[PDB]
């Protein structure tokens, strides 16, 4: 299994995991810490959300 | 054929073998000659150089502009590639073919005489254009209202008279990055300097046509931007060689003047919506393939198809079919016809009352 | 004879099989093939474009079907 990872502005490597994530964890839409060095996908993120829809949520 | 197979497969994997070994090499244009052992050469990445050639390299071949490879490490140029053809041009030009011929247009035939009085008389016959001494027209803007063969004519041409036919989107061109909206342009109209005779056909141009705002926005400005691009590549401070430039759209009206004006945009062809005899020539057109079992006169489809525009027809021909179909029968009857006819045209009231002015 | 060399040379064959996979290894960097040239007509030479704005030239391309690459493929 391979993943294409798409870092914002610096490439578009394809990367494998990196065993500290299970296979059926990754798909796609998610966010994924990949490693600095030798890139792998490390650990999910929770999904990005715009901040200013943060602030409207009372507690 | 075992052990000689077994061969192939070694040479194969002997080639993977010396790729492995291979490396690779940047990409840059040379700019100058500060000696004959130092050149300036750009990068694609962006920054400048000053790099030291090879002593293979034949050093006369070297002028602003010459595409040349700079290894990784060192920054000495290799090797002499040529020009470039952008990976955006060729995926233009490459497209399909397109079977139909100038047989599949009805009723347009004035029309298209005054088209390839543009596109294929100079191309084909400058001399004529020389003891007159008329100058060779440059753009042609197929306009009218839409639904009537402005794209088809195109699709034509291409399959038609020949040269090196460069299909354009509108937003085919357009990009967010800054300046590649007018890259690709400049790239454009460079590919056809190379390829003469070139038919470069833009299309649906009232995208990036549109009257140059006085306080629009960020996104309106940089399309302005690829506007001054496109314009200047007509008429600036140099000639377009042999390049021939077909514009099509529905609204002229939202057009900017500067794009308009006679001498960028040359004879405006206008495409109408066929008018009685032109539109016997669309159902004979688009109801031959189909399986005919009656004497078809079209003459009632005629009368009663009034402001249809050219395709409507076909789609009077598919109704027809359907409705062929809803009777299980193989084949359309001549009062099937009259059906699709009438559903059609019921649905063209939906559609504005198509209105527009002969520029 | 023929069965002996058949015989080591499937072996060599998994030796260079091996000797690949050691260089196919993950991560790769991404790029659209610009154009592909057969430089031998002045042996197939293709120029990537990397995702970091690099348009690096090939001297020759291995591991892919050189004639399967047009413009405009990842
Ligand atoms: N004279 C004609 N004879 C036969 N078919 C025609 C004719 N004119 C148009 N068509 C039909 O038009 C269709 C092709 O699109 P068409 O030429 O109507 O688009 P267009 O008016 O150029 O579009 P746009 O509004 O996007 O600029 C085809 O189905 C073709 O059969
Ligand atoms: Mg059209």
């Amino acid at each position: 299994a391979k993943y294409v990872i798409n870092l914002k502005q610096i490439a578009k490597f394809v990367v494998g995991l990196g065993e500290r994530v299970s296979p059926t964890d990754i798909e796609e839409g998610m966010r994924v810490g990949v490693d600095r060095s030798k890139y792998n996908i490390e650990l999910p993120l929770p999904p990005r959300i715009d901040p200013s829809v943060t602030m409207m949520t009372v507690e | 054929q075992n052990i000689r197979d077994l061969e192939k497969l070694y040479d194969k994997t002997e080639n993977d073998i010396k790729a492995l070994q291979s490396i690779g090499q940047l990409i840059g244009e040379v700019m100058k000659e500060l000696s004959e052992e130092k050149y300036i050469v750009k990068a694609s990445s962006g920054p400048r150089y000053i790099v030291g050639v090879r002593n293979s390299v034949d050093r006369s071949k070297l002028k602003k502009g010459v595409r040349v490879t700079l290894d990784i490490t060192t920054l000495t140029i290799m090797r002499i590639l040529p020009r470039e053809t952008d990976p955006l041009v060729y995926n233009m030009t490459s497209f399909e073919q397109g079977e139909i011929t100038f047989d599949g247009i009805g009723g347009l035939t004035e029309q298209i005489r005054e088209l390839r009085e543009v596109i294929e008389l100079p191309l084909k016959n400058p001399e004529i254009f020389q003891r007159v001494g008329i100058k060779p027209p440059k753009g042609v803007l197929l306009y009218g209202p839409p639904g009537t063969g402005k794209t088809l004519l195109a699709k034509a041409v291409a399959a038609t008279i020949g040269a090196n036919f460069i299909f354009s989107p509108a937003s085919g061109i357009v990009d967010k990055y800054i300046g590649e909206s007018a890259r690709i342009i400049r790239e454009m109209f460079a590919y056809a300097k190379e390829h003469e005779p070139c038919i470069i056909f833009m299309d649906e141009v009232d995208a990036i046509g549109g009257r140059r705002f006085s306080e629009g926005t960020s996104a309106d400005r940089e399309i302005q931007r690829t506007l001054m691009e496109l314009l200047t590549q007509m008429d600036g401070f140099d000639n377009l060689g042999q390049t021939k430039i077909i514009m099509a759209t529905n609204r002229p009206d939202t057009l900017d003047p500067a794009l308009l004006r006679p001498g960028r945009l040359d004879r405006k062809v206008e495409i109408p919506l066929p008018n009685e005899a032109g539109r016997l020539e669309i159902f004979k057109i688009h109801t031959a393939k189909v399986k005919k079992t009656g004497e078809f006169d079209f003459e009632a489809a005629v009368k009663m198809s009034d402001g249809f525009n050219g395709a409507d027809i076909r789609n009077c021909a598919t109704e027809a079919g359907f409705f062929a179909i809803r009777d299980d029968r193989d084949h359309i009857n001549p009062d099937d016809l009259m059906k699709a006819v009438r559903k059609v045209a019921e649905v063209k009231k939906l559609e504005g009352t198509i209105e527009y002015q002969k520029l | 004879r023929l069965s002996h060399e058949n015989n080591v040379m499937l072996e060599k064959i998994k030796d260079n099989k091996e000797k690949i996979k050691n260089n196919r290894q993950l991560p790769y960097l991404v790029a659209n093939v610009v154009e592909v040239m057969d430089m031998n007509e002045i042996g197939k030479a293709a120029v990537v474009k990397t995702s970091s704005r690099q348009t690096v030239f090939l001297p020759m391309v291995g591991l892919v079907d050189p004639d399967k690459l047009k413009p405009n493929d990842l």
